[PDB]
């Protein structure tokens, strides 16, 4: 059957899904996930895209703001608008599986609303698949793939060109904040291969 | 985070081992989600962050895989010209620009909305911007207009089943990302993904550079220049976030660095020490890197060196013996809650002091605040991540290197006094503090140990569970938020591959409206702690053996 999904979970909980096309698959892991961590990814969406004060209040009102400037939303959505059928599905099915389980979940509250929602006051919302992508973006990208201080290194080197004068503020920027250190251990030895770009460690830009 | 890779030439009784450490952070409900997929050319077992669609941590029955973060510099910042006259535009090329915008409301539990506008030029969004200048700032990622793509990669290469077809799918990953390979016959792998910008001749890529046109990229580098090895010579590789490469660039940020002190060399010298490896000895390098003080092998030389021509009874030197007799494992006492030996304590406050003393002296206020950390510092729910080395601690590790750092002393931090001297300063510095709280009989000190808090609020601050879900681990743990394994060919099973996870507290967040708790809600929690872990499951005979309960659908699209 194409229309079959069956979900077996282990002795320790773990679900392992088993289903004949791409949407049926994903739309099975949707559902365990629902099943198993909804208050936990109900809050991971709107932490993602700044709606925490909707449901908390005031104290996060900086925090969504700050989520917000930090994305452009129609690009998301044009990067999904592009995908083809099959990848499609992935996102789609994921969703629609979700879905399933909230919607049961909202029919059933006495039995099946996570305690969590009770005691903050809220219920769940339907998912589309720009919330899912949003929670990879928001907790993958721009946790651990975002980061600079090149506004704050200004400064610093600024305040060390006055302290030190012009060319010796420079000089110890390189060695406070060097380009790169030829002793760092590294996960490649160097009988392997080195980096071929050399860079500029001048502030050669200004 | 940490990950060892052990390949044919290095791996004893199996041909390849993956061991990886994600550090996350610790939270509850788990951060991670156990996964099995069956269908769609789709077999995989494994857990994952947030339940992603793709599973970072996990293998298909012929080739595994993992993940640390890179650190790689793939992000920069544009500095854009303004006119007070005209606002809503910049300067691109000769040419006076419109910057997309967007209005936004924030809704309000029990307050006002607010709204307020998000500004994007070519090069980014806006993060801030100077009227007195007429300058915005923008930042411009390397990867924009992939974030679809990269969750993508992470999802097909799943289906892969050998480097050739991994690596397509490493390709089109654009976010700074160690990746690793192992599979069935002993090859291992590595590739610092991700997609880093074109710069133009003369852009120093740690500060701003001017968004007229000028020093726009030119492009991304091509695959061919990231960061690759496959089947090393050494038989292993080994991360910890430390650099990819020889003359690799780091992240700009001024808290990050790649020096000659990095807390990787603490794994290679296991892996080292051995002709081979087994399974039980792959998973025992966790345990001891999880317990192992980062500063002691940088600093005790140092120490020795200056506390030399000292007699027995000056103090100085008996808190440098005591430093000598110490492996460096941190274990605790039988209370749970001090450590047996005080090496630790002794070390933050010297390197405290020695910090006070050289580099935040040489940085203007109020960048110093910024070198100042022993990188110890902690409350009493303990760390919020792994310990590392501190950016001062590293800084000062290529001043007491001399003539040996490949790093130029424009300033001389020692300000003109002898190293020795400065060191046995600090030492008195540390000897006064410590003595003062605990006595002067070094062998009765009960230092306090770190411990571990599995937090209900997530990374951002947010919560995800109610506050009393909050659980505590005596012993801090400098180790992966999950840990796993998998063994490719082992003698000792007639099974091809063999893998084990532990994702505690567990499977599990629900508590039902009446507060009964799910029956995998805790189950792994006392696992984490003794270092244990559970069969992952992958072959249909396996999952249907082990099976506790089963659920079947019947849907149409
Ligand atoms: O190493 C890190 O900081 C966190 C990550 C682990 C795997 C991908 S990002
Ligand atoms: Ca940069």
């Amino acid at each position: 059957s194409s229309s079959e999904i069956k979900i077996v979970r282990d002795e320790y909980g773990m679900p392992h899904i088993y289903a004949n096309d791409t949407w049926h698959l994903f739309y099975g892991y949707g559902y365990v996930v629902a099943q198993d961590r909804l208050f936990q990814m109900e809050m991971a969406r709107r932490s993602t895209q700044g709606t925490v004060a909707e449901v908390l209040g005031k104290d996060f009102v900086k925090f969504d703001k700050d989520i917000r400037r930090n994305y452009w939303p129609d690009a998301i959505r044009a990067q999904i608008a592009a995908l083809s059928p099959e990848d499609m599905s992935i996102l789609q099915g994921y969703a629609d599986g979700m879905n399933a389980w909230i919607d049961k979940v909202n029919t059933n509250p006495e039995t099946l609303l996570p305690k969590q929602f009770n005691t903050f006051g809220f219920t769940p919302k339907r998912w589309e698949p720009f919330d899912v992508a949003m929670i990879f973006v928001g907790t993958m990208a721009n946790r651990f793939s975002d980061s600079t201080s090149e506004i704050d290194n200004l400064a610093l080197l600024t305040a060390l060109k006055d302290k030190y004068g012009v060319s010796q503020g420079m000089a110890v920027f390189n060695q406070l904040k060097w380009l790169v250190n030829p002793s760092a251990p590294t996960t490649i030895a160097v009988q392997e291969s080195n980096y071929p770009l050399k860079f500029n460690q001048q502030n050669s830009q200004t | 985070s940490n990950m060892w890779v052990i390949g044919k030439s290095k791996a004893q009784d199996a041909k390849a081992i993956m061991v990886n450490g994600p550090q996350f952070g610790w939270y509850a409900p788990a951060y991670t989600y156990g996964i099995g997929l069956h269908g769609a050319g789709y077999d995989v077992t494994g857990n994952t962050p947030f339940a992603y669609p793709g599973l970072v941590f996990g293998h298909n029955g012929v080739i595994s895989w993992g993940s640390t973060a890179g650190f790689g510099d793939d992000v920069d910042i544009f500095a854009e010209r303004l006119s007070a006259e005209k606002p809503g535009y910049y300067l691109h090329n000769g040419k006076w620009v419109k910057m997309l915008s967007r209005e936004e409301t924030i809704t309000v539990k029990n307050g006002q909305a607010e709204t307020f506008t998000v500004w994007r030029t070519v090069h980014g969004n806006i993060l801030q911007t100077d009227q007195t200048t007429q300058t915005a700032y923008a930042k411009s990622r390397a990867w924009d207009g992939k974030e679809v793509a990269s969750l993508l990669a992470w999802t097909h290469q799943m289906k892969a089943k050998n480097w050739q077809q991994w690596t397509q799918q490493a390709a089109k990953q654009a976010l700074t990302i160690n990746w690793y390979y192992a599979d069935v016959n002993g090859n291992i792998g590595y590739v610092h993904t991700g997609a880093y910008p074109d710069r133009q001749s003369g852009h120093d890529p740690r500060l701003p550079v001017p968004g007229t046109g000028k020093w726009d990229w030119k492009g991304l580098l091509p695959f061919e220049m990231n960061p690759k090895v496959y089947n090393p010579q050494s038989g292993y590789i080994a991360n910890w976030n430390n650099s990819p490469q020889k003359d690799y660039p780091a992240s700009d940020l001024f808290a990050f660095l790649w020096g000659g002190a990095d807390r990787v060399t603490e794994i290679d010298r296991l892996l080292e020490q051995k002709p081979r490896l087994t399974a039980d000895q792959a998973w025992d390098v966790i345990r001891q890197t999880s317990r192992q003080d980062l500063n002691l092998r940088l600093f005790l030389p140092t120490l020795q060196a200056a506390t030399s021509g000292l007699t027995q009874s000056d103090p100085r030197r008996q808190l440098v013996e005591t430093l000598t007799r110490w492996d460096g494992i941190n274990l605790l006492n039988d209370d749970g809650k001090t450590w047996q030996q005080p090496g630790s304590a002794i070390l933050n406050v010297w390197l405290t002091s020695m910090l006070k003393r050289t580099v935040v002296a040489a940085v203007p206020m109020p960048f110093d605040k910024w070198y100042s950390a022993s990188g110890y510092e902690t409350t009493q729910d303990g760390p919020t991540g792994s310990l590392n080395i501190s950016v001062g601690a590293k800084i000062l590790y290529e001043a007491v290197q001399g003539d040996k750092s490949p790093i130029p002393q424009a300033v001389d931090l020692f300000a003109g006094k002898p190293q020795q001297e400065v060191v046995l300063a600090a030492l008195e510095d540390t000897w006064e503090t410590l003595s003062k709280r605990y006595g002067n009989n070094v062998s009765n000190w009960k230092t306090p140990a770190m411990a571990l808090t599995f937090r209900a609020n997530n990374f951002f601050g947010v919560p995800q569970a109610a506050a009393e879900e909050t659980r505590h681990q005596a012993e801090y743990q400098n180790r992966g938020t999950e840990n796993d394994m998998i063994v490719f060919s082992p003698t000792t099973s007639d099974r091809p591959v063999l893998a084990w996870d532990v994702v505690a507290p567990g499977q599990s967040g629900f508590i039902a409206p009446d507060g009964t708790v799910d029956k995998h809600y805790e189950d792994q929690l006392k696992m984490y702690e003794n270092f244990g872990r559970k069969s992952l499951w992958l072959t249909k005979q396996d999952v249907e053996a082990h099976k506790e309960s089963q659920e079947v659908l019947h849907v149409q699209r």
